[PDB]
RNA sequence: CGAUGUCGGCUCAUCACAUCCUGGGGCUGAAGUAGGUCCCAAGGGUAUGGCUGUUCGCCAUUUAAAGUGGUACGCGAGCUGGGUUUAGAACGUCGUGAGACAGUUCGGUCCCUAUCUGCCGUGGGCGCUGGAGAACUGAGGGGGGCUGCUCCUAGUACGAGAGGACCGGAGUGGACGCAUCACUGGUGUUCGGGUUGUCAUGCCAAUGGCACUGCCCGGUAGCUAAAUGCGGAAGAGAUAAGUGCUGAAAGCAUCUAAGCACGAAACUUGCCCCGAGAUGAGUUCUCCCUGACCCUUUAAGGGUCCUGAAGGAACGUUGAAGACGACGACGUUGAUAGGCCGGGUGUGUAAGCGCAGCGAUGCGUUGAGCUAACCGGUACUAAUGAACCGUGAGGCUUAACCU
RNA sequence: AAUUCCUUGUCGGGUAAGUUCCGACCUGCACGAAUGGCGUAAUGAUGGCCAGGCUGUCUCCACCCGAGACUCAGUGAAAU
RNA sequence: ACACAGGUGGUCAGGUAGAGAAUACCAAGGCGCUUGAGAGAACUCGGGUGAAGGAACUAGGCAAAAUGGUGCCGUAACUUC
RNA sequence: AGGACCGAACCGACUAAUGUUGAAAAAUUAGCGGAUGACUUGUGGCUGGGGGUGAAAGGCCAAUCAAACCGGGAGAUAGCU
C-alpha cells in the first residue's frame, strides 16, 4: 500500500527510470518543448525544475552537479548559460504541462511539457 | 452523556516526573457548536447535533448552508450527532468546547481507522501461511481450505476470507485522558486512537467508567 | 488403531490392528496380523494369558528359588 | 526473548556454561522469556566438576538477554548474552553462591531477593 | 505539526550538551530503589545518536563486567539527570555498529583534539 | 474451471449490461479559435484557452 | 467401474454433548486442603517437543485444561507425497520355472485461466410517487465472552497436628483480538557515504554507466511487530439443575396444584461494527422550481415555444481513499498536487583552492556539502468562461381540520 | 541384518525425551561360504543417524525491488 | 506444425583485470528480443533485507543461507603405503 | 605416468522451483556429475520385425515396441456395448 509515497514506477526499474529521465531532462532543455505522455511529464517535472535551480548559481561545484544528474555537457552548458538568468527570478514552476490528447499507437494520454518562457 | 468531535492531530508522549513516557494523542477538540436539538415530541428522542471547524462559502450547498443559518451558526465541515443522556439539555447554537471532559477519567475515541485496501487473509484474519517449502506448489499465503465434502455444499456465511481490510468505523475504549488543555483546545489520551493524522475523531466518555 | 505396513486401500482406511493395555500390570500387546480385528483382538487376548500366566508362575518361581 | 532451544550462557559458578532452555514456564502456548521469567533449562557443557552435570532438567531465571528491557520511559538496555542463573527445581532458588556480570531492575523482588544481593552492578 | 511541535518544546530540555558519536560519555541516571532516590552513573562509548527533538535518543555501549552493556537513553527524558561527555572520540561514521564485534583493542577509537 | 450448461444469450446480454460505453458529455469551446476540444486539452490547431501554445 | 482420487500432515474450519478446564449445584465413607460421583451448562478456552510415513502410542516438559465425536472416519479444481496401487533393484521366503508375498528394503511426473450455486469484498441500475443535500431512529444481522499466579481478608474458620479455606476486594501475567507508529526495532533498490574490477566523459581532478541496489555501511516518510495503548467486564431481565416460603388435594407430611422469593460463563439485553432494498422502502431538518399554449381518441395523455432551478455528474489538480468504479479534499473568490523558500532529518567535514608530506594521504576552509515521501510557508506552473444532466409546484379517495 | 514375524526384543551409548541410529546379546519366524561367506583403505549427484557452521526452514511473518494480476487501447484462443 | 527460450559440425579469438577459451566491463561489430500506456491491491513467479531465537520446520536441513582465492605454517583414525 | 585431481568448451541429467490448454508433445533458471578417456563429435557405411541391437532397463529400432510402420487377407471375430 501507497500511504504517503512518492514517485511513479513506469513499468520501468529504478535503472532505468534514471537513465530515461536524464534523457528526458536533457532532451527537454535542449528543444525547450516535448510530448511525451502525461504520467511521465508530470514526474519529470520533479527532475527538470531542480536542475534550473541548480542553474542560479554558476559555481563549479554546481556545474559538477548538473553534469552528474545529466552526463551531457551542451545541456549543463545551456542551464547555466541561458536558462539560468532566463528564470533568475521565477520561484519555481519553471515548466508547464500542456494535455494533447491521446496517442494513435496505445492509446496513451499524452502532453506537451514546455519551458514557461519559450514562445 | 454527550461527547465532542475531535480531530488527529498526531501523537507525542508527556513525561512524568518519575520518568514516565506516556504516549499521548494530541486530539484538538475545537468548539463544538450544536445545531439542531432533537426530543422525543418531533423527533421521537433526545440528542444533538454538533458541527466544528470552518467551510468554504463556494463549497457549501444551499440545502447544506440553509440548516446552519436557521441555528444561527457558522457552517463546519460536518455534521454529528450525540444522544443526550436524562437531565442533560443544550440550546439551538450553543457552543461546547473542551472543558466537558476536563472532569472525565477515560474516554472512548472513535474514529475512522486507516484502510488497508483489498488485504488477503493473512493480513486480515491473522491467518497463518503455508509452509514456504519442502514442496510448496503456488499455495504459499492462500487461505487453504474453506468448507468440507458435499455435506455442506456451502461456505458459510461469515467466512474468514480476503477482501477490505480497514476504512471502518472503529471504537478504542476507555483512554485515559492525560491532559485537558483548554487553552489551546486541546485533549491528551494516553494510547493510540483509530485513524490517520487530520481525521474526525468522535470522543465521548467511557461507558465502561 | 490402522495397521502399518503393506497391503493397499483396505489396510488404508479401516483399523483392524488392535493395542491392549492391562492396567494393573502394565503389560501391553500390540497385534497386527491379520486383516480383521476379530481375528486380532482375540490374539491379542490369548496371549495376554501367555503374558500374564508365565510372568506369574515365573515370579513364583523368583520366590521360589 | 527467550524461546525453546536457545542456547543460553550462565551467570554464576554452580557449574554450567551453556544450557538450552526446553520449556518457557507460566502459561499455555506461550512463547517468549523476558528477564525475570523462569525457563526449564538442560545442561550441555558443564565445568568438570560442580553442583550440576551434563544432561540435568532444572529452572533457570533469565537475567540477561540481547532483546533487553524497555524501562517506563521507553529507554531500553540490550546486553550481547543470552545468560540465566541456574535455581532449583523444587525451592526455586539459586545454585552457585556468585552472580557474574551485570543484571537488571526487573529482577528484584522478595523471589529474587537472593540475586540481586550477589550481581556486581544492578542496572 | 505546529501544536505537536509546542507541546515538545515546552517539555525539552535546554542544558543537553553537545555531543558527537564516538564520545565516551558518563550519564548519571536517577534509580529509585525501594523508595530511595540515588544516581546510578553510566559510562561509555556512544554508539548512535537519534535526533527527533523531544523524541531524542543516543545508544551507549560499555562493557560492564565483562559482558557489553548498551543502552539506549531517552535524551531528553527526566531520568537522564546529568549527561556529560568525559572523553571526546574521533570517527568517520555516524552510527558505530562496528564496535559490537570488537573487543579490546580493536574498540580503541581515537582521540578528537579539535 | 469449466461450465456444466452453456449459458443463454440472455445471461450474456445481462452480463454485457455495464460494457456499454460512455460517450463524451460536452466538448468545450475555445475563445479564440472558436472550435470545440476536449476540456482541459489543448486544440487540434494548437491553441489552449485562447493562447497559442504551439504552431501546427 | 463411458473414474465418486486414497493414509498421515499442513492451512482453514464448522456443528454435537455423552464436558477436559472455567460456571452453577445434589450426595459423600465431604473436618479443612484436595477429592469421589451424579444432575444442569456449548459462552469461551482446549500444549510444545523426542522416535515412527504414521493416526495410534509411549516418553520429556508444560498447562486452568491439553475433552470425546460428526462433518466423503471434514478439507489434494487449497497444499504436501513419507506411506500406500505401477514400471527398476535386492534380501528373506514359496515355486523346477515365469513370477509371487497385510514380509522387508533403496528409487519413483499430483494437471485444470471458475460458467453456475456458495462465500468475502466493492460497484452500476432502478425502486421508496415532485426533485435534491444532509442527519439519524434500529426491525434485523455480525463481532466479543478464555484465564493463571501473587497479595489482603487470615495463618482466620476448620484441625489433634500436618496443613489450610468459602464469600469479598486489590494487583499483575499468559493466550487471543482490535487500533496504532510516540517510543525500541525491521524494511526503506527513490537519501548520504565507503569501496572493488572496468569503461566513458580530451586528460589530471571530479563524476556517471554497468557488474544481484556491484559488494557493503548508516538511514527520512511509509508500511510494519517483536513495539505500547485498549479490550473480555459490572449491572439488568427471564431461567436450567438446585435450594426455598406459604400451602392444600391427603386434618399429618409436602417447593406446587392456586400463590411467592432465590438461582450459572448458557438465554434476551448491556459493550463494538454493519444496518430503511426494514418493497413493512420509516423519521427529522434544510433547499429549489409560482411560463404561455395547442390538439382529441378526456387521461395519472401526447406535443410545441420559452425556461434549466436546488443540486448532481463530467473534466482537471488529487488523497494517510483505492484493483477498477467508490469515498474524501480542491478548482483562481484557490494551498489540491508539483516546484520554490525556510526548517527538520539522514549521511558525516563535498568540490575548488591553500598548506604539511618524496608520495599514498593528512589538515585548514567545514558539522562542510548534498538531503526522497516529512513539517511550516509561498500562487511560480497546472487546476477554464462555459457546456451537459435535473425541471416549471408534485396523483386519487376518505378523515380530522379551515374561513 | 537390504534378511527378525513376534518387536518399538532386551541391555548399553547418544537425547530433557531416540519405533530411527551405533555397539553388543543369539531365542537365525526364514544369514552362510563363487544363484559366494566375512572383512575392507580409497571412491560414490549412493541409503540411515549425529555434530559444529549457517540461515525465513520455523516461533511469525514484516518490508522493499522487478514480471504478471488490475484499468485503458489493438488483435484475439480453449477445454466444456 | 509457429517469425517457437529447444537442436545443429568446422573456422577467426582484439583491450583491462585474470591461471584462463572462466568471469566482470569494453573495442571492430551487431542489436533493444513485432503489443504498448497507466496503476503500484490480493495472490503467484524471480530476487533483496531482517529484530531475538537458530532445525524448535519437516517424511528429510527440501530449499535457502553459509564455505569459496593464493602464499605459508599445520594436518587424526585408519592405510592396499 | 594415470578409465589421476580442481575446472570451462563439450558430453551428460542428481535435487529444487517454474512450466503442465507451456516458450518447448520433457524445457528454462539457480545449483549438479564426467571433462586424455570404457571419452566425445562430423561425414558416409552396415545389421530388419520373431528379426536387429542392447556395459541388460523389455531398453531402443524415425515424437509408436512384451514384437515397428504401410498396404493386403478384411467388412477377421465380438454370446459384449
Ligand atoms: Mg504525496
Ligand atoms: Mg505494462
Ligand atoms: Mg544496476
Ligand atoms: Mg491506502
Ligand atoms: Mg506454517
Ligand atoms: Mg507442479
Ligand atoms: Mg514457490
Ligand atoms: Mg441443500
Ligand atoms: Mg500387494
Ligand atoms: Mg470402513
Ligand atoms: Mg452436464
Ligand atoms: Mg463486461
Ligand atoms: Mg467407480
Ligand atoms: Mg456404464
Ligand atoms: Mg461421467
Ligand atoms: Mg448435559
Ligand atoms: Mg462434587
Ligand atoms: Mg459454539
Ligand atoms: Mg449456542
Ligand atoms: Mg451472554
Ligand atoms: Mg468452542
Ligand atoms: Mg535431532
Ligand atoms: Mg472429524
Ligand atoms: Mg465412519
Ligand atoms: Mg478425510
Ligand atoms: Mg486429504
Ligand atoms: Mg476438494
Ligand atoms: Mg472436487
Ligand atoms: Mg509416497
Ligand atoms: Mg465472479
Ligand atoms: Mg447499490
Ligand atoms: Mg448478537
Ligand atoms: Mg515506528
Ligand atoms: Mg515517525
Ligand atoms: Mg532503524
Ligand atoms: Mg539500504
Ligand atoms: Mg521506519
Ligand atoms: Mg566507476
Ligand atoms: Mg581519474
Ligand atoms: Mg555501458
Ligand atoms: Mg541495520
Ligand atoms: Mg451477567
Ligand atoms: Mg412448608
Ligand atoms: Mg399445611
Ligand atoms: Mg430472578
Ligand atoms: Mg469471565
Ligand atoms: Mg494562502
Ligand atoms: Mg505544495
Ligand atoms: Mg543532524
Ligand atoms: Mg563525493
Ligand atoms: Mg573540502
Ligand atoms: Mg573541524
Ligand atoms: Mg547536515
Ligand atoms: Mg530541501
Ligand atoms: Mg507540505
Ligand atoms: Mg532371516
Ligand atoms: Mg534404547
Ligand atoms: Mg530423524
Ligand atoms: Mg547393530
Ligand atoms: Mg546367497
Ligand atoms: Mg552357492
Ligand atoms: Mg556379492
Ligand atoms: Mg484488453
Ligand atoms: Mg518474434
Ligand atoms: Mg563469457
Ligand atoms: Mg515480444
Ligand atoms: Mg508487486
Ligand atoms: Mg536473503
Ligand atoms: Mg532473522
Ligand atoms: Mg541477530
Ligand atoms: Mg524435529
Ligand atoms: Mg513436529
Ligand atoms: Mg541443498
Ligand atoms: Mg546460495
Ligand atoms: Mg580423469
Ligand atoms: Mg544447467
Ligand atoms: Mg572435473
Ligand atoms: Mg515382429
Ligand atoms: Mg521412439
Ligand atoms: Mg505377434
Ligand atoms: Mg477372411
Ligand atoms: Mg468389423
Amino acid at each position: 500500500m501507497r500511504h504517503r509515497k512518492s514517485g511513479r514506477q513506469l513499468n520501468r526499474n529504478s535503472s532505468h527510470r534514471q537513465a530515461m529521465f536524464r534523457n528526458m531532462a536533457g532532451s527537454l532543455v535542449r528543444h525547450e518543448i516535448i510530448k511525451t505522455t502525461l504520467p511521465k511529464a508530470k514526474e519529470l517535472r520533479r527532475v527538470v525544475e531542480p536542475l534550473i535551480t541548480l542553474a542560479k548559481t554558476d559555481s563549479v561545484a554546481n556545474r559538477r552537479l548538473a553534469f552528474a544528474r545529466t552526463r551531457d555537457n551542451e545541456i549543463v552548458a545551456k542551464l547555466f548559460n541561458e536558462l539560468g538568468p532566463r528564470f533568475a527570478s521565477r520561484a519555481g514552476g519553471y515548466t508547464r504541462i500542456l494535455k494533447c490528447g491521446f496517442r494513435a499507437g496505445d492509446n496513451a494520454p499524452m502532453a506537451y511539457i514546455e519551458l514557461v518562457d519559450r514562445s | 452523556m454527550i461527547g465532542l468531535v475531535g480531530k488527529k492531530v498526531g501523537m507525542t508522549r508527556i513525561f512524568t516526573e518519575d520518568g514516565v513516557s506516556i504516549p499521548v494523542t494530541v486530539i484538538e477538540v475545537e468548539a463544538n457548536r450544536v445545531t439542531q436539538v432533537k426530543d422525543l415530541a418531533n423527533d421521537g428522542y433526545r440528542a444533538i447535533q454538533v458541527t466544528t471547524g470552518a467551510k468554504k462559502a463556494n463549497r457549501v450547498t444551499k440545502p447544506e448552508a440553509g440548516h446552519f443559518a436557521k441555528a444561527g451558526v457558522e457552517a463546519g465541515r460536518g455534521l454529528w450527532e450525540f444522544r443526550l443522556a436524562e437531565g442533560e439539555e443544550f440550546t439551538v447554537g450553543q457552543s461546547i468546547s473542551v472543558e466537558l471532559f476536563a472532569d472525565v477519567k477515560k474516554v472512548d475515541v472513535t474514529g475512522t481507522s486507516k484502510g488497508k485496501g483489498f488485504a488477503g487473509t493473512v493480513k486480515r484474519w491473522n491467518f497463518r501461511t503455508q509452509d514456504a517449502t519442502h514442496g510448496n506448489s503456488l499455495s504459499h499465503r492462500v487461505p487453504g481450505s474453506i468448507g468440507q465434502n458435499q455435506t455442506p455444499g456451502k461456505v458459510f456465511k461469515g467466512k474468514k476470507m480476503a477482501g477490505q481490510m480497514g476504512n471502518e468505523r472503529v471504537t478504542v475504549q476507555s483512554l485515559d485522558v492525560v491532559r485537558v488543555d483548554a487553552e489551546r483546545n486541546l485533549l491528551l489520551v494516553k494510547g493510540a486512537v483509530p485513524g490517520a493524522t487530520g481525521s474526525d475523531l468522535i470522543v465521548k466518555p467511557a461507558v465502561k467508567a | 488403531f490402522r495397521s502399518s505396513g503393506a497391503g493397499g486401500q483396505h489396510v488404508n482406511t479401516t483399523d483392524s490392528a488392535i493395542r491392549i493395555t492391562h492396567l494393573p500390570t502394565g503389560i501391553v500387546v500390540e497385534c497386527q496380523d491379520e486383516r480383521s480385528q476379530h481375528k486380532n483382538k482375540a490374539k491379542a487376548l490369548s496371549v495376554l494369558g501367555a503374558r500374564i500366566h508365565a510372568a506369574e508362575m515365573a515370579k513364583r518361581q523368583q520366590a521360589e528359588a | 526473548m527467550i524461546q525453546e532451544q536457545t542456547m543460553l550462557n550462565v551467570a554464576d559458578n554452580s557449574g554450567a556454561r551453556r544450557v538450552m532452555c526446553i520449556k518457557v514456564l507460566g502459561g499455555s502456548h506461550r512463547r517468549y522469556a523476558g528477564v525475570g521469567d523462569i525457563i526449564k533449562i538442560t545442561i550441555k557443557e558443564a565445568i568438570p566438576r560442580g553442583k550440576v552435570k551434563k544432561g540435568d532438567v532444572l529452572k533457570a531465571v533469565v537475567v540477561r538477554t540481547k532483546k533487553g528491557v524497555r524501562r517506563p520511559d521507553g529507554s531500553v538496555i540490550r546486553f550481547d548474552g543470552n545468560a540465566c542463573v541456574l535455581l532449583n527445581n523444587n525451592s526455586e532458588q539459586p545454585i552457585g553462591t556468585r552472580i557474574f556480570g551485570p543484571v537488571t531492575r526487573e529482577l528484584r523482588s522478595e523471589k529474587f531477593m537472593k540475586i540481586i544481593s550477589l550481581a556486581p552492578e544492578v542496572l | 505539526s505546529n501544536i505537536i511541535k509546542q507541546l515538545e518544546q515546552e517539555q525539552m530540555k535546554q542544558d543537553v550538551p553537545s555531543f558527537r558519536p564516538g564520545d565516551t560519555v558518563e550519564v548519571k541516571v536517577w534509580v529509585v530503589e525501594g523508595s530511595k532516590k540515588r544516581l546510578q552513573a553510566f559510562e561509555g562509548v556512544v554508539i548512535a545518536i537519534r535526533n527527533r527533538g523531544l523524541h531524542s535518543a543516543f545508544t551507549v555501549r560499555k562493557i560492564s563486567n565483562g559482558e557489553g552493556v548498551e543502552r539506549v537513553f531517552q535524551t531528553h527524558s527526566p531520568v537522564v539527570d546529568s549527561i556529560s561527555v568525559k572523553r571526546r572520540g574521533a570517527v568517520r561514521k555516524a552510527k558505530l555498529y562496528y564496535l559490537r564485534e570488537r573487543t579490546g583493542k580493536a574498540a580503541r577509537i581515537k582521540e578528537r583534539l579539535n | 474451471a469449466v461450465q456444466q450448461n452453456k449459458p443463454t444469450r440472455s445471461k450474456r446480454g445481462m452480463r454485457r449490461s455495464h460494457d456499454a460505453l460512455t460517450a463524451v458529455t460536452s466538448l468545450s469551446v475555445d475563445k479564440t479559435s472558436g472550435e470545440k476540444h476536449l476540456r482541459h486539452h489543448i486544440t487540434a490547431d494548437g491553441y489552449y484557452r485562447g493562447r497559442k501554445v504551439i504552431a501546427k
